[PDB]
């Protein structure tokens, strides 16, 4: 590798290949996989040097160079990222998009992938110099396996950062005009293509109904469905985050997720042996049990409940509140047949065992599943089977000690619970 | 998914 110092003193020449041989020379450098020396590259003022490089359209060769050099310094920390951007390089990457050297317009997409998706400011100020249409006009093709797959891949991943990060979410024309090239995406039969499909849609969902709705109302969430059933753990993660984004929403765009066919995969996901497929799974059973009583039937249906037990019996600990959670909204909607079939199944044990836990808030979610329960009984008028049924699985005693624990709405529920029922 | 990538 060349020293900084020859590279300057190449680039700074008054010959085109001589600052050629340097550019590659800074290519290389910064493409080393330890401790590519970024900032002594900027230090020494050579991003300008490189970003009119970019202008080059006699010199495709320096054109490539350079626009590999700034993405490697475009892809390290914000503050690099930020150079790149300072030096003039999102327009004069925009102008490369267009050119008919596919390796230099593949480094462009490369580059303004990394400078959207350092954070919202740049993601939209990408958007503004106008990156979308140059970017959707490479995917115009009757047919995209005709795309070099690196090629589709790289498109993929660049347009799936100008759906990301929040506060702001994307403008929503923006949002609009991708999201027809993503629900083709989302069917090209490449596993990575449809991993970073997921997770652009996984990052539009994130957020209110009305982004969600964006989203649904372009047909996609069977797909999602089918994909949640991928062997490929890649795509699973994001689909199932995205599936279980759409069920933060209403009601109705949580029963599109159920009318998709999405339940007939929760068995597996509840059991998946990836602990973040096991705890998002139950996280989405949360907000699919907090919806109407005909969407708690269409659970108990599919057989969800056992499964339901299982991960509050034994998972990690964040699943297991998120089972908590799952349960407290079943038992705040549910009707009272729906709540019976619950504790047949067995959920007063694994809930009173989960009160021993040192988490305060999985505390009182149990608390309040405990009294929903008992609300139902009451209407039964069988306080007194659950009462000796919380007692001989030991719930009696972890309800007695939190009378003594140190948060208030903890003891105040605790001691309602033994005056009312014990 | 990366959020920044190196062409390495």
């Amino acid at each position: 590798n060349w020293s900084v110092e020859d590279i300057v003193k190449g680039i700074n020449s008054n010959n085109l290949e001589s600052q050629l041989q340097a550019t590659q020379a800074a290519r290389k450098l910064l493409s080393r996989e330890k401790q590519p020396p970024i900032d002594n590259i900027i230090r020494a003022g050579l991003i300008p040097k490189f970003v009119s490089f970019l202008g080059k359209t006699d010199c495709s060769p320096i054109q490539f160079e350079s626009a590999w050099a700034l993405t490697n310094i475009a892809s390290g920390t914000s503050e690099q990222t930020k150079a790149v951007v300072d030096g003039g390089a999102i327009p004069a990457f925009i102008s490369l998009l267009a050119s008919p050297h596919a390796h230099i317009s593949e480094q462009a997409v490369w580059a303004l992938g990394n400078i959207a998706g350092d954070g919202s400011a740049f993601r939209d100020l990408v958007i503004k110099h106008g990156a979308i249409d140059p970017l959707l006009a490479l995917l115009a093709v009757p047919d995209l396996s005709t795309l070099a797959c690196g090629y589709l891949r790289n498109l993929t991943w660049t347009l799936s950062n100008l759906c990301r990060n929040k506060n702001p979410a994307p403008p929503l024309d923006a949002v609009e005009q991708i999201l027809p090239t993503l629900v083709r995406l989302l069917h090209h039969n490449d596993p990575e293509v449809l991993a970073d499909s997921c997770w652009a849609i996984s990052y539009l969902t994130d957020g209110p109904n009305e982004r969600i709705e964006m989203v649904v109302k372009k047909g996609v969430v069977p797909q999602l469905v089918k994909l949640l059933g991928a062997t490929e753990l890649p795509i699973v993660t994001p689909a199932l985050r995205a599936i279980g984004n759409i069920v933060t929403g209403t009601d109705e765009q949580t029963q599109k997720v159920i009318d998709a066919g999405a339940l007939a995969v929760f068995p597996s996901l509840l059991t998946n042996p990836k602990t973040n497929i096991q705890k998002e799974a139950t996280w989405t059973m949360s907000n699919i049990t907090a919806g109407r009583q005909d969407q708690i039937q269409q659970v108990v249906n599919h057989g969800l409940v056992p499964f339901l037990v299982g991960v509050l019996s034994k998972a990690d600990f964040k699943t297991q509140k998120e089972a908590a959670w799952a349960i407290t909204n079943y038992t705040s909607g549910g009707t009272v047949e729906q709540i019976v079939y619950l504790v047949h199944c067995g959920i007063i044990e694994p809930l009173m065992n989960l009160l021993s836990a040192k988490d305060t808030k999985i505390i009182q979610v149990i608390l309040d599943a405990i009294s929903n329960i008992f609300q139902a009984a009451e209407k039964l008028g069988e306080t007194e089977k659950l009462s000796i049924m919380i007692e001989e699985c030991g719930g009696l005693d972890k309800i007695e000690a939190l009378q003594r624990h140190e948060n208030e709405s903890v003891y105040k529920a605790s001691l309602n619970l033994i005056e009312k029922y014990f | 998914m990366e959020w920044k990538r190196v062409k390495g």
